[PDB]
């Protein structure tokens, strides 16, 4: 997150940190999550792409900093990876870019509610808020493009929604952005998304409730002038997401 | 206890 503040999961209990395993004694940070319900995290499928190997990746919940362990933390493994069919990845943009992964502990449990481990609430059908609404982000990416390190404290930080109108101006995106995305800036272009924070969730008000609106896919740059965050419209899934559940 | 999507206390 470029901008932002530091915070700690108590403040976004249904963030999930993915991670990759090279036997060789590591485990590398991939991308983050959001916990639906207490079996099933949702993330973007643009993460898994390319190691489409489940076995190697581990989930944890509960976790406030990326290499070092926070008290209630819950660690599980990937029993499903479903990556969406006709997913795409073009010149900036994936389209249809969700997943799913089923998660199981070793001891063949969800996850547990606890004060750092909560489920985030689903949008009703197309219903999405409306530009102007600020909506939050949080996750353990850069916080500089040009870092090449992720930061070790979980952060958040707020943006706007901004209409498509606004977003296919041909210098912003054209008509690289489609009504299956939603794009989301900072009116001073000052904090945003970037690389490693693909999969978390952009979280809003809706109907008096804090709702997965959209999940963090592509971008150019990271806060760049005219070049919002593109976040996949979790309410335009729901059939999708439906279907696996 | 149980779940409660979005509420975070
Ligand atoms: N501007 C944004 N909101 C944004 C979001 C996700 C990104 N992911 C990346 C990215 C950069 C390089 C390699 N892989 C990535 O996912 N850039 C990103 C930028």
């Amino acid at each position: 997150i470029i901008g932002g503040e530091f915070t700690t999961i108590e403040n976004q209990p249904w963030f999930a940190a993915i991670y990759r395993r090279h036997r060789g004694g590591s485990v590398t940070y991939v991308c983050g999550g959001s916990l639906m319900s207490p079996c099933w995290v949702i993330s973007a499928t643009h993460c898994f792409i390319d190691y489409p190997k489940k076995e190697d990746y581990i989930v944890y919940l509960g976790r406030s900093r990326l290499n070092s362990n926070t008290q209630g933390e819950m660690k599980f493994e990937v029993e499903n990876l479903i990556l969406h069919k006709d997913y795409s990845a073009d010149t900036l943009a994936h389209h249809n870019d969700i997943a799913l992964l089923k998660i199981r502990s070793k001891e063949g449990r969800c996850a547990q509610p606890s004060r750092t481990i909560q489920t985030i609430c689903l949008p009703s059908m197309y219903n999405d808020p409306q530009f102007g609404t600020s909506c939050e982000i949080t996750g353990f990416g850069k916080e500089a493009s040009t870092d090449y390190l992720y930061p070790e404290q979980l952060k958040m930080t707020v943006v706007k929604l901004i209409s498509h109108r606004e977003c296919q101006q041909p210098h912003y995106y054209g008509s690289e952005v489609t009504t299956k995305m939603l794009c989301a800036a900072d009116p001073q272009w000052k904090t945003d998304s970037c690389q490693g924070d693909s999969g978390g969730p952009l979280v809003c008000s809706l109907q008096g409730r804090m709702t997965l609106t959209g999940i963090v896919s592509w971008g150019r740059g990271c806060a760049l002038k005219d070049k919002p965050g593109v976040y996949t419209r979790v309410s335009h899934f729901l059939p999708w997401i439906r279907s696996h559940t | 206890l149980k779940f409660q999507c979005g509420q975070k206390t």
